[PDB]
């Protein structure tokens, strides 16, 4: 089964292995036990070239795992700015909500990735989106006293 | 209570540790070769607390230098006082821990820890009346945090009756946007609540904020941050290094500052704030020093003290000034801000005056607060930890070194219980 | 002549003891090396000053005193100071590590490592006495050694010297010069465990002494040196009757007879007058009537409280200097009538009077003017219960939250001891209430 090998190659950043596996019928949209796809894993571990490659070969840019995480959630959380822009350019839902009520904006704000916050805002991120506990991204900036983030959210 | 054994672990630990030794050596009139060049008897009265007396009237820091990364060993030697440290007291491994708390605590770091204990023993048995230990480290990395907390636990069981004290620097995405650092800091805070008596929380978030917004440094360097740290560490150890009667050793400081065993994380503050190119800073008055000292902008932890209550406070004024004036201003700030102190600990603010000021200053004031507002710092880290941990991001880096995943849940649970305990005493009344 | 041994425990007891023995030497004419030219019997004798000083064959007069501390810093100053030759060097006893402002360390852990050495050194002084009457014990309430080691010592002394009297001079804490937040704890703990082992205790309120230095002596920010010089002047007035000829309070037993009607309420109040600044060397001399009236002003008391709020059970007036007995009698009569002084119904409503016709000595370097007459009033009044109430309240505020309690349980103390000590204090407050209605 080439799907499990494609998952591993996407996580490990093996560009050539990804290309060979796809040419031999490997399921680009295969999932591991928790619903993570090769695109999820490449976005998590920062392999930009593999992200672009998968998107040109039928990867669902808005796939969700068991917890409702999209690839954009994970790229925003880990802080890969280049991958965030590639995903948005290929139709990623900027306001996707996971099972904790978080949007990519929530996660970029929490982790302090201010440049990613700006990009998400420029692409229509909803500042009124509340997580499961009622918090918007702006609420998180006030409750943490992060003045730099608070300024950005009122640009 | 005399000798203190100083340990610095990891990159941040050795960096601020070296800066500490540079700054207090200058205060005590000690040159990079170890020779006393000073002009005051006060400088030597308590020199034994931090330095050993060597062969030819030479003073050697009672310091132990540790890192899994060899490169920092050479960077220490390259420094101004790099040749004053005992060559026997460098304990350095082969390869760094790669920001992996598990490598520091369980694998690489555990291999090297017995080598460190031997050096600790050799310095300890050489002491006439050992007080305890101070350790400088970061919580965000792998060596300082992972190996540091392992070293603490080992020392604590060999010297269970001595005081364990740490200067622990908290991670901030504003200084290092490395996403596993909330993991490492949370795992370390869990160790520190159980295994240290006193911890100075030095918050990189606060250090950045001060440099950027108050000192107006557009792009702060580690040298800019560490300038604030060295000034703080000099201030909070003043009472240990010069003659005095209040908080004059590590244990008397502890019983004055720690009313509940787990609530031993201190918020330090400093006035005036300077920027390595401080021009001709004019002397501040005692009332100015006193206000600035309780000001959120002067705290080395990113918390608003007005959002909580002070359980205990120690203040140290340095320089030549009217003792009567200090009594009046300290009394006054306690009257003005009476709602920010708990009423069920009477007389919980203690004041020391020290005659010798720090370099380049005629007046300075140092603040040591045990404040329930510190929960803002732990809640910040806890939120970042939970965002990463809920998606199980990079967990295999840790479990791959043998860590159980339940260690992550137990650490998170402990930090949340710590936050609840601060909130409990913040809401208590005397009734 | 019956001997008295003085014991000085911890920093406060040692520093006050140093000030007291300096003043004693000046009053008796003893030089810093122990020589006393006006003493004709060389190598011995039965004079009144021998209650506090023994004699060697070479004419040296040596204090009957032990100094004990758990760290060496303070006692080292005695060993190298002006009176370095005066004391038995084996009666200066130091450990290495102090009690860290923790009663439990003084009483249980650190204190137990030196207690047997102290008792053996005390036995050596006791063996030189022909008729030891007992002990004067100087210590703070607030420190770990002063509180915790003192009560361990008092416990052992009751076993080894069961029939001997034990008197305390105790330093009661004040926030202006306090070194530790837990001082109310240490104060309650030592009071509870010493109460049955002490026959009479004179409390010195550091706040009262502090305010007298500010008001009467024009010292802007008093230090321990200023406080201790005034305290030693007052302690000297209290022990004068033991060291000189006289008819009042002539042995330790008489202190209890005159001042302590029931064993638990054994805390007399001391008042002293006049206190005049050395800057006023040409002050007009105050009369016997003026200094006697001053003894009933709260501002001159060693403990902050209001005796107008209480009832008297005993009152002794000890004069020093140019004092004609008839003038004391007339001054008493005016006070007995004019002022509002209420005794309990079951006590004789009289004043005991002793006069020593030598004026007080002043120490060179001191803050006090010379005076021709002075008075120290010792009274047992229910108003001193106010001092306990203030302490008990600060205790209750912290103990309700169990603040700092872990420091004590960590050093071999059971948490139940806090509750036992506090309930004994509540019973003490009721003891005063039931006498004064
Ligand atoms: N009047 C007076 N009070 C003193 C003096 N020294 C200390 N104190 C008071 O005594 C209390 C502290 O107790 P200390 O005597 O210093 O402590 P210690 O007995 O040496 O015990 P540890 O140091 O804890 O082992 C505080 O309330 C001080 O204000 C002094 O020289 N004179
Ligand atoms: N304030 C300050 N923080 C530092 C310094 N060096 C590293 N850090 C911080 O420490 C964390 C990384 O830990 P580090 O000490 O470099 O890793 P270690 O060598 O494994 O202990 C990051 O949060 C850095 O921002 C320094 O010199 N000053
Ligand atoms: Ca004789
Ligand atoms: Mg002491």
């Amino acid at each position: 089964d080439l799907g499990k090998k494609l998952l591993e190659a996407a996580r490990a950043g093996q560009d050539d292995e990804v290309r060979i596996l796809m040419a031999n019928g490997a399921d680009v949209n295969a999932t591991d036990a928790s619903g993570l796809t090769p695109l999820h894993l490449a976005a998590t571990y920062g392999h930009l070239e593999i992200v672009e490659v998968l998107l040109k070969h039928g990867a669902d840019v808005n796939a969700i795992d068991i917890m409702g995480s999209t690839p954009l959630h994970l790229a925003a959380l880990i802080g890969h700015l280049e991958i965030v822009e590639v995903l948005l350019k290929h139709g990623a839902d900027v306001n996707a909500v996971d099972t904790w009520g978080d949007t990519p904006l929530h996660l970029a704000a929490i982790m302090g990735h201010l440049e990613i916050v700006e990009v998400l805002l420029k692409h229509g991120a909803d500042v009124n989106a509340q997580d499961k506990f009622g918090k918007t991204a702006f609420d998180i900036s006030i409750d943490n006293g992060n003045e730099d983030l608070a300024e950005i959210l009122q640009k | 209570m005399r000798e203190i054994v100083h340990i610095q672990a990891g990159q941040c630990g050795n960096q601020i540790g070296a800066k500490f030794w540079e700054v207090i050596s200058d205060e005590h009139g000690i040159d990079p070769t170890g020779s006393y060049h000073g002009d005051s008897d006060l400088q030597l009265e308590r020199i034994n607390v931090y330095y050993n007396e060597a062969t030819g009237n030479k003073y050697v820091p009672r310091a132990i230098l540790v890192d899994l990364e060899p490169g920092t060993m050479d960077s220490v030697r390259s420094g101004p006082f790099g040749q004053i440290f005992r060559p026997d007291n460098f304990v350095f491994g082969q390869s760094g821990a790669g920001n992996n708390w598990a490598k520091g605590h369980y694998t690489e770091g555990a291999e090297l820890v017995d080598s460190v204990l031997d050096v600790v023993r050799k310095e300890s048995e050489s002491c006439d009346c050992l007080q305890g230990f101070q350790l400088t480290h970061s919580l965000g990395g792998g060596t300082g945090s992972g190996m540091g907390t392992l070293l603490i636990s080992k020392i604590r069981e060999e010297y269970p009756d001595r005081i364990m004290n740490t200067f622990s620097v908290m991670p901030s995405p504003k200084v290092s946007d490395t996403v596993v650092e909330p993991y490492n800091a949370t795992l370390s805070v869990h160790q520190l609540v159980e295994n240290t008596d006193e911890t100075y929380c030095i918050d990189n978030e606060a250090l950045y904020d001060i440099c950027f917004r108050t000192l107006k440094l557009t792009t702060p360097t580690y040298g800019d941050l560490n300038h604030l740290v060295s000034a703080t560490m000099s201030g909070v150890t003043t009472c240990l290094r010069f003659p005095g009667q209040l908080n004059a050793d590590l244990r008397k400081l502890a019983v004055n500052m720690v009313p509940f065993p787990r609530l031993h994380f201190f918020m330090p503050g400093f006035a005036p704030l300077t920027s390595r190119g401080s021009q001709q800073y004019r002397a501040l008055t005692v009332p100015e020093l006193t206000q600035q000292m309780f000001d959120s902008k002067n705290m080395m932890a990113a918390c608003d003290p007005r959002h909580g209550r002070y359980l205990t406070v120690a203040a140290i004024f340095r320089g030549r000034m009217s003792m009567k004036e200090v009594d009046e201003q300290m009394l006054n700030v306690q009257n003005k801000n009476s709602s920010y102190f708990v009423e069920w600990i009477p007389n919980n603010v203690k004041t020391a005056v020290c005659d010798i000021p720090p370099r380049g200053l005629k007046m300075s004031a140092t603040f040591i607060g045990n404040s329930t507002a510190i929960q803002e710092l732990f809640k910040r880290i806890s939120e970042q930890f939970t965002a990463m941990f809920r998606r199980k991001a990079f967990l295999h880096w840790y479990t791959g070194e043998g860590m159980d995943e339940m260690e992550f849940t137990e650490a998170e649970s402990n930090m949340n219980d710590l936050v609840s305990e601060y909130q409990q005493y913040q809401d208590a009344t005397a009734d | 002549m019956r001997e008295c041994i003085s014991i000085h425990v911890g920093q406060a007891g040692v520093q006050i003891g140093n000030a007291c023995w300096e003043l004693y030497c000046l009053e008796h004419g003893i030089q810093p090396d122990g020589q006393m030219p006006s003493d004709k019997t060389i190598g011995g004798g039965d004079d009144s000053f021998n209650t506090f000083f023994s004699e060697t064959g070479a004419g040296k007069h040596v204090p009957r005193a032990v100094f004990v501390d758990l760290e060496p810093t303070v006692i080292d100053e005695v060993r190298t100071g002006t009176y370095r030759q005066l004391f038995h060097p084996e009666q200066l006893i130091t450990g290495k590590e102090d009690a860290a402002n923790n009663y439990a360390r003084g009483h249980y852990t650190i204190g137990k490592e030196i207690i047997d050495l102290v008792l053996d050194r005390i036995r050596k002084l006791a063996d030189q006495c022909t008729g030891l009457q007992g002990f004067l014990v100087f210590h703070s309430f607030g420190g770990g050694t002063g509180s915790g080691f003192t009560s361990l010592l008092m416990e052992r002394l009751s076993v080894d010297y069961g029939k001997k009297s034990k008197l305390e001079f105790s330093i009661y804490p004040a926030p202006q010069v306090s070194t530790a937040v837990v001082e109310p704890y240490n104060s309650i703990l030592t009071t509870h465990t010493t109460l049955e082992h002490s026959d009479c205790a004179f409390m010195v309120d550091n706040e009262a002494i502090y305010d007298i230095c500010r008001r009467n002596l024009d010292i802007e920010r008093p230090t321990y040196t200023n406080l201790n010089r005034l305290i030693s002047q007052i302690v000297s007035s209290i022990t004068a009757s033991l060291r000189f000829d006289g008819a009042l309070n002539v042995d330790l037993t008489e202190f209890q007879t005159n001042l302590v009607p029931y064993p638990r309420i054994h805390f007399p109040l001391a008042t002293y007058a006049p206190v005049i600044s050395a800057e006023k060397a040409y002050h007009e001399q105050l009369s016997v009537a003026e200094i006697t009236n001053a003894c009933f002003e709260p501002a001159n008391q060693m403990v902050k409280c209001d005796p107008r709020h209480g009832k008297y059970m005993a009152c002794c007036l000890l004069y020093r200097g140019d004092v004609v007995p008839k003038d004391v009698n007339a001054a008493i009569a005016t006070i007995k009538t004019k002022r509002s002084i209420q005794f309990v119904d079951w006590c004789p409503t009289g004043f005991k009077v002793g006069i020593n016709y030598q004026p007080p000595t002043v120490v060179p370097g001191g803050d006090l003017a010379k005076v021709q007459r002075a008075v120290c009033m010792l009274s047992n009044t229910t108003a001193i219960a106010e001092a306990w109430a203030r302490l008990d309240h600060k205790f209750d505020l912290m103990y309700a939250k169990r603040a700092f309690v872990h420091w004590y349980v960590g050093e071999g103390m059971e948490e139940g001891e806090f509750s036992e000590a506090r309930e004994d204090m509540a019973a003490l407050e009721k003891d005063y209430e039931e006498v004064g209605v």
